[PDB]
């Protein structure tokens, strides 16, 4: 239970050993117990995470030795824990300002996802709500396309360490393997098949969006093909703790997670490794079961990392800024096209807030002050 | 010999399921003026059809088989499948129109999709908001639903919404429905956080969604000051449906659905009734406005626009 940065840094008890990390992402509600920290305090059968515990994103690492498995949590806005800061501060300390605040947090959290879909083995994310927001297929859409104009940067530092031979080409230990987990939220054995409904439906949408296909090389990530990849969380006492005292006080006066996980990650411990390609013609996907200090040394060359900058400032916000300014300027005609001058002005001004506007106005429309108040 | 025109039991369908005008409810309209709109957005189960039921002509007591909004079933949940499709029309004794609409990027229209220009994808995210600006145009009143809280992706859809509609300019009053809440939502620490939140998140939204609908005026939270907010957004919050020591209930921490219920029914009743466009309308000449709207934002410019950017 230590940051990224601060464990990198610094083992002669594990230096060796193989294990299976697990990425953990996904966004969560506005409460006190997060669906990522009692996931872990879950499995691993104790509380790692205690109850009552510039940049808005973090990362957070946990190995366990029990079972030789690593863990890596994502924080970002999507959650609430960091919306909350982000508008709090906002609040003390413009319409052109606040778009690049939230594509900028958009962008870092990005790349900040990029960094666990080439240094992980299975990642699942989480979800409030049974059903799933249908924009990640465009995320993902606009993530491979990334990695592949910045993979040269990649394995170009990597290129001195131990990773191996597939590693050292695909920057990646083995294509990481997705997981999906829902919370009920009081909806509803039926439960399987909700599960097999909501397999069907990701499986299709994935497949005509090529998010998915039968090369388990090209792609960022592979489902299986006979195992289940959805889990459901019922319900649950134990969130709102002071809720389950009142009932305590009330009584004083009168398949599962582990075994969802295990199924997964016995595939990587055993060196099997996971085989998806069902192109009636499939190939053979790389694999490589690394140790800690054989992982550190690669992820700490990629945590520290120059062209990145560039390569993401192309990358939505963009296509609104797009649209803005596109509006803008082909409304620019009809106000240059329309005019004591006080009067002419005014006019074309308000000809202009009417006939288009979005979020860079005030670009567009000092354009068309000073250009008046120049042609006079 | 001044008998009424007729009683709906049933609501009808306005707009087909592939997005074609029915004209099928002038037989319930009259020349009277003075006429409020409410329309609805949201996901897949957040709870629009059973809300707007229950405040037309539904009560808690009845059964999800007389709704005038059809609801979802048991065979549809196990599914992952919706059951509103296109948009709903219906109209109470008062003269209130009400609008029900079906998901926004839904999973299972998609998937419909899939077994029938360039991608299937962008046309789902389109229709969104081809509704959304009609509803933003027709509609006094706009009631957003949700399961949870802080999607942040809906408002920027909204955002995004406001930008594409056909066009001393009009903006309808927005109204935030939090659906299925907890006791942990009842609470003034979190209640002031999500105002905060809606505030900083719609800034620059130039919609109405504060200054109207204080949930704190009327009697949610008794010993509450105005003071303790910095703003009130326009947001209410609606939960989840149910010798003498012994007996005594457990503690819920919220009141009942029904009180709840009845007063977003009767703060919505009482929503202010403005002029949409440069004329006085009646209950005819509305849905004549509504219905060239939607031939217009079909064949428009600004929603190609932003479909080739896709
Ligand atoms: N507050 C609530 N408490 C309990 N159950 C609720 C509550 N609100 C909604 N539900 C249930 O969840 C479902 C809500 O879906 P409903 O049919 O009301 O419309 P919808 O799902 O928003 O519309 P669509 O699915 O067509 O997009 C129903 O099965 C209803 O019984
Ligand atoms: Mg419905």
């Amino acid at each position: 239970p230590v940051s990224l940065r601060d464990l990198l840094m610094g083992e002669p008890p594990w230096r060796e050993d193989e294990i299976c990390v697990v990425g953990i992402f996904g966004k969560t509600a506005l409460r006190l117990n997060s669906e990522k920290f009692s996931l872990v305090n879950t499995v691993c059968d104790r509380q790692v995470f205690p109850l009552f515990r510039q940049d808005y994103s973090l990362l957070q690492a946990y190995y366990s030795q029990e079972s030789k498995v690593l863990y890596l949590l994502l924080t970002s806005i999507c959650d609430n824990s960091q919306l909350l800061r982000a508008c709090r501060a906002l609040q003390s300390g413009p319409h052109a300002e606040a778009h690049e605040f939230w594509k900028h947090q958009e962008k870092l959290q990005c790349l900040s996802l990029l960094y666990l879909f080439s240094v992980c083995h299975i990642l699942l994310l989480v979800h409030p709500t049974c059903s799933f927001d249908i924009t990640y297929d465009r995320v993902f859409r606009a993530l491979d396309g990334l990695r592949q104009k910045v993979l040269p940067l990649l394995k170009t530092a990597i290129k001195d360490c131990p990773v191996g031979k597939d590693w050292k080409l695909n920057c990646r230990p083995c294509p990481p393997r997705l997981l999906f987990l829902f919370q009920l939220n009081g909806a509803l054995s039926p439960k399987r098949r909700l599960q097999h409904a909501l397999e069907d439906q990701i499986y299709r949408i994935f497949r005509k969006s090529r998010v998915l296909t039968n090369q388990s090389i090209n792609c960022l990530f592979t489902v299986p093909a006979n195992q289940a990849f959805v889990y459901i969380v019922p319900g649950s006492q134990e969130e709102d703790p002071v809720g389950m005292l009142l009932d305590q006080l009330r009584s004083h006066c009168t398949f599962t997670l582990r075994e969802f996980l295990w199924q997964h990650v016995e595939l990587v411990l055993s060196k099997k490794g996971f085989d998806d390609s069902v192109g009636r013609n499939p190939q053979p996907s790389h694999f490589e079961l690394p140790t800690y200090q054989k992982w550190i040394s690669a992820a700490s060359k990629l945590y520290e990392v120059s062209k990145i900058l560039s390569s993401i400032k192309v990358l939505f916000l963009d296509i609104d800024t797009k649209f803005s300014e596109n509006r803008c300027q082909k409304a620019l005609p009809m106000a240059h096209s329309a005019y004591v001058h006080k009067n002419q002005l005014a006019q074309a001004l308000r000809v202009y807030s009417q006939h288009a506007r979005g979020p860079a106005f005030h670009k567009y429309a000092m354009q068309l002050h000073e250009d008046c108040y120049k042609f006079w | 010999k001044l008998l009424p025109p007729e009683r709906m039991k049933h609501s009808i369908k306005l707009v087909d399921d592939q997005m074609n005008w029915c004209d099928s409810a002038i037989e319930y309209l009259l020349d009277q003026t003075d006429v409020l709109v409410v329309g609805v957005l949201g996901l897949q189960g957040t709870g629009k059809s059973m809300v707007m039921s229950l405040l037309s002509a539904n009560t808690p007591e009845e059964d999800q088989r007389t709704y005038v909004f059809r609801a979802q079933s048991a065979e549809m949940k196990e599914r992952g499948g919706n059951q509103t499709s296109g948009i709903d029309f219906f109209i109470t004794q008062e003269r209130i129109v009400f609008l029900d609409t079906q998901p926004i990027l839904s999973p299972s229209i998609l998937d419909h999709l899939i077994n029938n220009y360039n991608l299937p994808h962008t046309y789902v995210e389109m229709q969104s908001l081809q509704i959304a600006a009609f509803l933003f145009t027709v509609c006094h009143v706009v009631i957003v639903v949700q399961d949870w809280f802080t999607d942040l992706s809906l408002y920027r859809f909204l955002q995004t919404a406001e930008m594409v509609k056909p066009s001393t300019e009009y903006y309808p009053h927005l109204v935030f429905l939090q659906n299925k809440a907890r006791r942990e939502d009842f609470c003034p620490r979190k209640l002031r956080q999500m105002h905060l939140m809606i505030d900083q998140l719609m800034a620059h939204s130039h919609l109405r969604y504060k200054g109207t609908l204080s949930m704190l005026q009327c009697n949610v939270f008794p010993g509450l000051p105005p003071d303790f907010l910095d703003s009130e957004v326009n947001l209410f919050l609606v939960p989840f449906m149910d010798p003498l020591f012994s007996l005594l209930p457990g503690y819920r921490g919220h009141p009942s659905f029904q009180s709840l219920v009845s007063k977003l029914r009767s703060q919505v009743m009482s929503m202010a009734r403005p002029q949409l466009s440069h004329t006085i309308l009646t209950e005819k000449n509305w849905f004549h406005y509504a219905a060239r709207i939607w031939d217009g934002v079909r064949k428009s410019s600004a929603l190609a626009e932003y479909s080739r950017l896709l």
